[PDB]
């Protein structure tokens, strides 16, 4: 049945797109939503709208055609899109968390530093440590089927081990720590039913990054060790959950923002 | 003690004389009147330009004469001039005090007046040798906050302020060449008549005083509204002049009839009026409320034509330009916007 | 003195011409009549004449 | 024009009592909130009890709490209080006082030495 | 036309130049904290102050700057000139808690702070400003709290009370009655967008910019809260 799969990844490919340039124009328009908080929340629709662009019809068509018939320079194209935006992604997503920890805990020192280069820093740092996954994919024999499309790394222990943790449970803890520093400030301000509010909103974000990505790595481990002993269906559902993730980003931060709702209503 | 109470009798006895002879010359009200003229239709006005760049809430603009550029004050400590149809500003004059309250454009174009808490009236000459804007005089005569001030001349300016009078000002020497007194509250406002014979005053004590420039007295005290007075403007042809006050209504007042003509007073807006002024032919009175909005009335039968919407907060001032072709609101969001 | 004051400046506005209200309003009247088709703001302008 | 006239009592013994009335015209007096202010001898100007527009949020100064109470009678424009058991520190000069702005709760520059929107006031004066 | 296109560029060349020096100025404006300081005559808000119609004071606590405004210049009616102070981080208000006569003015006025639509979301920092002179005036015990305000012999110190060590209890009931008044002030009507912040204070105490400092931090950590729809 591999018409309704195409039909619903294209659905979906299609509604992540939309998404991300309803956000993207919404931002360029309001003229309102010109804040510092906001351009964490620019990076992160490019970096979905980057996935749902280049990233998931290709993986449909590789889907629909059982195998790779683009050749190996776009193989190497496509793989390289789809680890350098998830990496963005998930950075996007952390310095946002770091910006909001920072602006609940340090009030009155953090509007002194708040000013949009450091954030334009801050996001241009976290894209150029998600493009440093280009080196590996392109250099990788310097430093295989014909009919798939795979990295050359794909069952090294040290690495995978490396940027799973790198790239995933270092920021998921942190995240942790963070938001649940914050939630211990919302709860103290609550203390002069309250608490419902904020428990909802951070246990929202945190089980949806956490729920979205933790098969991915945890299969990046497990074929890391077991050394392709593993299926690719397993492997094409874990990638599909980490690209909902990026479908499902635009409905979580930006819609908690009165102005975005606002703007998006007008449009 | 007795003769105070012989004063104070002698005193209530002639006020009941002039109203006595203020209700004999009235033949008819003019909405009676203006039963016979054509409704004005409804007046759908859109913003033409909106001008951003001020950091605090705006508290007063004032139109140039040229009905293209105006200044507005804001209570960062900033005092900015615009070009309207381009939308680009021209100056932005940083104030030694933060809370300004008044701004005002002389006739000229050469000088622009502020002042606020700091009970000064600042002057900067805008077309400085050096092309620079600084400090031309410091007026520092008033013992209270400075409310309005309007350019008479390039040497003369009129002030009211806080501590219930209005002077008149030798810029070039600096000191009050007159002073009116009479208002017992805070006066709010002041309107120059076309002439600039004679001007308007509003206070807070529900009452607005004639005054003559020249002479240096009340010619005149008009008894209307039911608490402070926001807002005073004249009428295009200078017999009349309108108020707005904190009891949400507006009042328009006559000068040779010695009465009150209209009130523009609906029972859906509960909220004080921030600003008033006319239109070039005096047929519309444009009014800022707290309610975000402004209003457009007709100033002939009292019926409301027409409401310009899009403020974040309350309008805190409201100007028509010299020829009559646009209309400038400020505003507590920091944003003034153009319509036409 | 206070009360003198008052009464004073009130006998100088008590000896002031009044008109007619009606003969006032209809002044208003014809000022606006006159002044009529020089009112952008009641009158639109076409968007040609209009600098905004 | 916003007038405001008090006719209350002159000398009364210790212990006596006494009403004051303030008949207000030139405003609607069911949209504002009506204060009493009274002015001892040789000393300021100090606010004594408000009543509310429709009369349902009353409240009195601590040295007069329960002896003085106020009401209003929004039909015919008008003010009372009714002052029982009165002490010498009582005697003062009592002025009926309206807040500056309608439909509002709170009442600034009631107490200021001169207010637009408070009476002339009447005397009231207590001694042996 | 030529000429006419110069002079439109030397318009948006002086736009381009006014707008830097604003982005400039916005950075400085929303670092730094606006305070109205506000009392009476016997309030002793100038000794607060640990530095014609308005008076300015700038202190640095952790490097944060903080402006404090005494607007001296005008007279008793205030109901104009305070709107001008709908933007500020905190109104400091200051009340001598030893005047048991002038104190009901003190809540009176602190009562149209709070209730002022302009000011319904400015949160206030109060200064109970002598207590040393408070304890000797009870432990004297010629002057009688219950005279002024009848309820006071019916109040109980809070459970919550934390009497500094070695003061009379007598003195402790008191400090907290006065406080309690002004917090069932703040608490009849604020909607959860506006707090008030007691504090016992004395002359003599130099730990003041450090509480306003803390009270500046709670204020801004809500609405950051409440802009992240956190609260
Ligand atoms: N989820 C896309 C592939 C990837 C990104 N980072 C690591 N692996």
């Amino acid at each position: 049945q591999l018409m309704p799969l195409v039909v619903v990844l294209s659905t979906i490919c299609l509604v992540t797109v939309g998404l991300n340039l309803l956000v993207l124009y919404a931002v360029r328009s309001e003229r309102k939503l010109h804040t510092v908080g906001n351009l964490y929340i620019v990076s992160l629709s490019v970096a979905d709208l980057i996935v749902g662009a280049v990233v998931m019809p290709m993986n449909i068509l590789y889907l629909l055609m059982s195998k790779w018939s683009l050749g190996r320079p776009l193989c190497l194209f496509w793989l390289s899109m789809d680890y350098v935006a998830s990496t963005a992604s998930i950075f996007s997503v952390f310095i946002l968390c770091i910006d909001r920890y920072r602006s609940v805990q340090q009030p009155l020192r953090y509007l002194k530093y708040r000013t949009k280069t450091r954030a334009s820093a801050t996001i241009l740092g976290a894209w150029f440590l998600s493009f440093l996954w280009v080196i590996p994919i392109l250099g990788w024999n310097h430093f295989r089927r014909e009919d798939k499309c795979e990295t050359d790394f794909y069952d090294v222990t040290w690495f995978k081990v490396m940027t799973a943790i790198i790239n995933f449970y270092l920021p998921t803890l942190l995240m942790l720590w963070f938001y649940a520093k914050i939630y211990k400030a919302v709860r103290q301000h609550c203390q002069h039913n309250r608490e419902r509010k904020a428990a909802k909103q951070l246990g929202f974000i945190m089980a949806a990054f956490i729920l979205c990505w933790i098969p991915y790595f945890i299969f990046f481990m497990v074929i890391a060790f077991c050394k392709n002993c593993c299926n690719e269906h397993l492997h094409m559902f874990t990638i599909w959950l980490g690209y909902i993730n990026s479908t499902l980003n635009p409905l979580i931060y930006p819609l908690c923002n009165e102005n975005f709702k606002k703007t998006f209503k007008r449009i | 003690q007795s003769e105070l109470d012989q004063l104070r009798q002698e005193a209530e006895q002639l006020k009941n004389q002039i109203r006595d002879a203020r209700k004999a010359c009235a033949d008819a009200t003019l909405s009676q009147i203006t039963n016979n003229i054509d409704p004005v239709g409804r007046i759908q006005m859109r913003t033409r330009r909106t001008l951003r760049g001020h950091l605090a809430k705006i508290y007063a603009m004032h139109w140039g004469t040229d009905s293209r550029l105006l200044v507005s004050a804001s209570q960062d400590g900033k005092l900015i001039i615009w070009d309207s149809y381009t939308t680009n500003k021209v100056h932005a004059i940083p104030l030694r005090s933060s809370w300004v309250m008044t701004c005002a454009y002389a006739p000229s174009g050469n000088y622009v007046a502020c002042g606020g808490l700091d009970n000064i009236c600042s002057i900067y000459n805008l077309k400085t040798r050096e092309g620079n804007v600084r400090v031309s005089r410091e007026l520092a005569g008033h013992t209270g906050y400075l409310s309005c001030c309007r350019f008479l001349d390039d040497n003369q300016i009129v002030t009211s302020s806080g501590d219930t009078t209005c002077a008149l000002w030798d810029i070039e020497t600096g000191q009050q060449t007159t002073t009116f007194t009479g208002h017992t509250g805070d006066v709010m406002s002041l309107s120059l008549a076309p002439d600039t014979r004679l001007f308007v005053s509003g206070a807070c004590d529900a009452s607005a005083k004639l005054w003559d420039v020249r002479e240096g007295m009340c010619r005149q005290t008009f008894t209307g509204h039911e608490s402070d007075i926001n807002a005073i403007c004249f009428f295009p042809n200078g017999n009349a002049f309108a108020t707005g006050s904190d009891d949400a209504t507006c009042r328009l007042f006559d000068l040779r009839a010695d009465q009150e003509l209209m009130t523009y007073s609906h029972d859906n807006i509960i909220c004080g009026i921030t600003s008033v002024s006319f239109s070039k032919s005096g047929r519309l009175l444009l009014a800022g409320y707290d309610d975000f909005n402004c209003n457009v009335w007709d100033a002939l039968k009292a019926d409301r034509a027409g409401v310009l919407a899009g403020h974040d907060n309350r309008v805190s001032c409201l100007g028509v330009t010299d020829d009559g072709m646009a209309v400038a609101t400020g505003s507590w969001d920091s944003f003034l916007k153009i319509w036409n | 003195a206070q009360a003198r004051k008052l009464v004073e400046q009130l006998k100088m506005e008590a000896n002031i011409d009044r008109i007619k209200v009606s003969k006032a309003a209809a002044d208003l009247m014809a000022y606006c009549e006159a002044h009529a088709k020089e009112d952008p703001l009641l009158t639109p302008v076409p968007a040609s004449e209009n600098p905004f | 024009q916003v007038q405001l006239q008090e006719s209350g009592g002159g000398l009364v013994q210790p212990g006596g009592s006494l009403r004051l009335s303030c008949a207000a015209s030139g405003f609607t007096f069911s949209n504002y909130k009506m204060n009493w202010v009274r002015q001892a001898p040789g000393k300021g100007l100090e606010w004594v009890s408000d009543i509310s527009q429709s009369g349902a949020s009353i409240s009195y100064t601590g040295s007069v709490k329960g002896r003085f109470t106020i009401s209003r009678d929004n039909a015919k424009n008008t003010l009372y209080l009714q002052m029982n058991s009165l002490k010498p520190e009582d005697t003062a000069v009592y002025y009926c006082a309206r807040c500056p702005a309608p439909f509002t709760r709170d009442c600034f520059d009631v107490t200021s030495t001169t207010y637009a929107y408070r009476g002339q006031g009447t005397q009231v004066t207590v001694s042996s | 036309t030529e000429d006419q296109r110069n002079e439109e560029k030397a318009q948006r060349e002086a736009n381009k130049k006014i707008e830097k020096q604003l982005q400039k100025d916005k950075q400085v404006y929303r670092a730094t904290h606006r305070l109205l300081l506000l009392g009476a005559d016997n309030s002793g808000k100038s000794t607060i102050v640990k530095q014609s119609g308005i008076f300015e004071t700038k202190f640095q606590v952790d490097k944060v700057n903080f402006h404090m405004f005494d607007v001296g210049g005008q007279r008793d009616e205030r109901r104009k000139w305070i709107q001008c102070f709908n933007d500020v981080t905190a109104i400091i208000f200051v009340v001598d808690s030893s005047d048991y006569n002038r104190l009901q003015e003190a809540l009176n006025l602190f009562k149209s702070i709070w209730n002022n639509r302009w000011l319904r979301t400015i949160s206030v920092i109060l200064f109970l400003n002598k207590q040393d002179l408070l304890a000797e005036k009870v432990l004297a015990g010629k002057s009688k709290i219950e005279d002024y305000f009848p309820e006071f012999a019916r109040y109980t110190t809070p459970e919550d009370a934390t009497p500094e060590p070695g003061e009379d209890p007598r003195v402790t009931r008191a400090k907290y009655f006065i406080r309690d008044e002004f917090l069932r002030i703040s608490t009849a009507s604020g909607d959860g967008r506006h707090y008030c912040y007691p504090h016992f204070t004395c002359a003599v105490d130099t730990e003041n910019a450090r509480r306003i400092f803390n009270d500046c931090r709670d204020i801004i950590q809500r609405m950051h809260l409440r802009q992240y729809e956190l609260l």
